[PDB]
């Protein structure tokens, strides 16, 4: 469950790092875990998108591959349809005109889409630049 | 919610129907994507005939208009 | 109480038993022939009306309803269709 | 005596008439467009019917449908590359061999 | 073997003219689409024929693509039908693109 | 001495206003009208069809709206909307005062 | 006394798209405001490709638009590739593609 | 014959302008094909436009119209 | 290297807008054939404009089918264009056919 969480919010090439990929790698590689396979390989996906090539990764990840029906069913993210629609008519009741339903379902929605895609994949600023 | 509830048989019926053998993962959801592609794609002018028209139902005679538009012709509803 | 529906059927349904009588006709079917003929109509009359138009000609002839039959319709059943067409016109000007 | 009946077209020419005046094609229309429209209708009418027909009778069913319709359709190629971007309801998909 | 219940279904889809998506489901996407283009004043209406006359249209379309990839397959000495194949097929028809 | 109409003069005037200076050529020239009677001819057979479709004798300018957001895409359509009506809105308002 | 067209700030014409429209046999009757919203969109949609065709002229830095720059500009802007997908143009050439 | 006098080089140039590498031999004879039956669709719709005009000669506005019945628009020609 | 000189003329053709086809050649050949459609009584006459429009147009044609086979070459893993690729997009594509 923290493994699809944790590839929200990692956005960055920065909070790609090593010793996180030794850690996520290792489980893998660990025996007793069950799951750990599953869960590495989008964490370590997720992780591939940031940096770039990362010719590391994908050595990493063709040594913990699995036969993928349940990295298919681990690429889906069940969320439950009547625990996101009571959330969507509370959050818009409790603040009007704030969390709007459809993008509430539309946020869920591609945050869940996120790990779908997996599969297939003073600080100075100018205002010269600024457009 | 229900882009899911098409549910993967029917999408294998689809795939014999059409005459194939071996069936991969990826083509669900891209069948999945296309199917909401062509549906956008008919129901905007649809609803476009339908405001236009000032009435606030949607018809077959509708439907077949906005189709002989996009120009798949549909025999057999009339009009 | 319903303003009447605009078709072909019974014209349809007499060319079958013309040519034989046992079968019959399904609705989809009638649906689907009544269709037909309606858009081979419209292509047709649209394709006059143009070519018509084209050499700022006001009125549309036989002469214009032939070349637009024949831009329609392919030649292996133009042929038909023109010389059985030519037919028609000649008989009812005789008549 | 209808215009129709000294025809010999099944389909009235009365119709194809004030269809074609309704329309508004042309300004002026003239005397021979109707019968010569309502001819290459019948004409097509008669042909597709007969090719379903016969369709029908390697079916062995007295009854005809949309599906041997697309039969008719489909076999015939010249009327199948004339009906292309047509799809027929409930008219389903043609065998392999 | 497998490929004997697999052909013998093949037999029967080839000769099946039935909708094979169910009528619910279909009918709560479309209309659930159509709500997702509406303003809020009003909410649309829509009827049976014409729910059955989109599902027609749509297998049609889906029919046709699913051929294609399967010819697009067969010339990628593959058997499945995957990705690439289906993203050539959809490009290259180019339909609303 | 007999004019033909064509849109020449006025398309240069408007790359006129465009830029102080740029040349065109008469093969471009004769594409851009090409472009625009071709724009014009589509949705004046769009507006005609709707208008028979909904057994109405005229057409306005609801009519033309429909039309051309029938035929642009739908983001140019809200320019093109947005064109017509404070157009026409501006042009009965000078007429009023 | 000044030109319609000069009351809907047009360049374009609004006589002579009247003049084509009662001529061209579209409908039975045609409207009064139906013309300047016409002219209007026809206008907006010429003045939208002669500022593409003016950009790739000025990128190309040749004052003469051709049928090159023209169809240069109206298969990069997608919005215009949309609506002319089918139609090709003469002495356009291809786009280059890597 | 002239349908030969369409020389190789050509189908190379218009191969490679298309974007290939490698040509096959047998490419030539299908292009030869191909270019004669868009040939043959594109005069018969030309001549039959010309024979309804009573002329004995065709005008760019027939081909133009010849191309605009087949779908492929064309333009910088008529007005 | 045969790559360096090749990829040289590919840029060259890439920024080039000349046609390819001999003029006296192509004419000669639209000339023979529409000769062959017609009757004994009379024969055509042609333009030389109408002769640039149907070379443009041919061309056209031709340059989206080569592209199209480059992109069915792609897809089987062989940089050469042969005879099943070209058939397989003249089928896709469907024109008169």
């Amino acid at each position: 469950w923290i493994t699809p969480l944790v590839i929200w919010q990692a956005t960055t090439p920065v909070d790609v790092k090593p010793w996180k990929l030794s850690i996520i790698k290792r489980c893998a590689m660990h025996p007793g875990y069950r799951d750990a396979p599953g869960s590495a390989t989008l964490i370590l996906q997720r992780f591939q998108c940031l940096v770039g090539a990362s010719s590391q990764i994908t050595e990493s990840i063709i040594t913990i591959n699995c036969n993928r029906k349940t990295l298919k069913s681990h690429r889906n993210l069940k969320l439950d349809a009547h625990f996101l629609s009571i959330l969507k008519r509370i959050l818009s009741r409790a603040h009007p005109a704030n969390f709007p339903a459809d993008t509430v379902q539309n946020t869920i929605d591609m945050y869940l889409s996120e790990i779908h895609q997996l599969g297939a994949d003073d600080s100075t600023v100018s205002l010269w630049d600024v457009t | 919610d229900n882009i899911q509830g098409i549910t993967k048989p029917a999408i294998r019926r689809l795939a014999r129907r059409g005459g194939v053998k071996r069936i991969s993962g990826l083509i669900y959801e891209e069948v999945r994507a296309v199917l909401k592609s062509f549906l956008e794609s008919v129901i905007r002018d649809s609803v476009t005939y339908t405001e236009h028209a000032k009435r606030k139902t949607v018809t077959s005679l509708d439907v077949v208009y906005a189709l002989k538009r996009q120009g798949r012709t549909l025999y057999g509803f009339g009009g | 109480s319903k303003a009447r529906k605009e078709t072909y059927s019974s014209y349809i349904y007499k060319v079958l038993k013309q040519t034989h009588p046992d079968t019959g006709i399904s609705q989809k079917s009638m649906s689907i022939l009544n269709s037909f003929v309606n858009d081979i109509f419209e292509r047709i009359a649209t394709e006059a009306s143009k070519l018509a138009a084209y050499n700022k000609k006001s009125t549309i002839s036989a002469r214009e309803i032939q070349t637009a039959v024949r831009l329609i319709l392919p030649g292996e059943l133009a042929k038909h269709a023109v010389s059985e067409g030519t037919r028609a016109v000649t008989k009812y000007s005789s008549s | 005596q209808s215009r129709s009946a000294k025809a010999g077209l099944t389909f009235p020419v009365g119709r194809v008439h004030r269809l074609l005046r309704r329309g508004n094609y042309a300004q002026r229309i003239g005397s021979g467009a109707p019968v010569y429209l309502t001819a290459v209708l019948e004409y097509l009418a008669a042909e597709i019917l007969e090719l379903a027909g016969n369709a029908a009778r390697d079916n062995k069913k007295t009854r005809i449908i949309p599906r041997h319709l697309q039969l008719a359709i489909r076999n015939d190629d010249e009327l199948n590359k004339l009906l292309g971007n047509v799809t027929i309801a409930q008219g389903g998909v043609l065998p392999n061999i | 073997t497998p490929s004997e219940l697999a052909l013998y279904e093949i037999r029967k889809y080839q000769r099946s003219t039935d909708l094979l998506i169910s009528k619910i489901p279909f009918a709560r996407l479309v209309k659930e689409v159509t709500d997702e283009f509406t303003t809020k004043d009003q909410d649309l209406r829509w009827q049976s024929m014409a729910i059955m006359a989109l599902q027609e249209a749509s297998e049609a379309y889906l029919v046709g693509l699913l051929e294609h990839t399967n010819l697009l397959a067969l010339h990628a000495k593959r058997i499945t039908i995957m990705k690439k194949d289906m993203q050539l097929a959809r490009r290259i028809r180019g339909q609303f693109i």
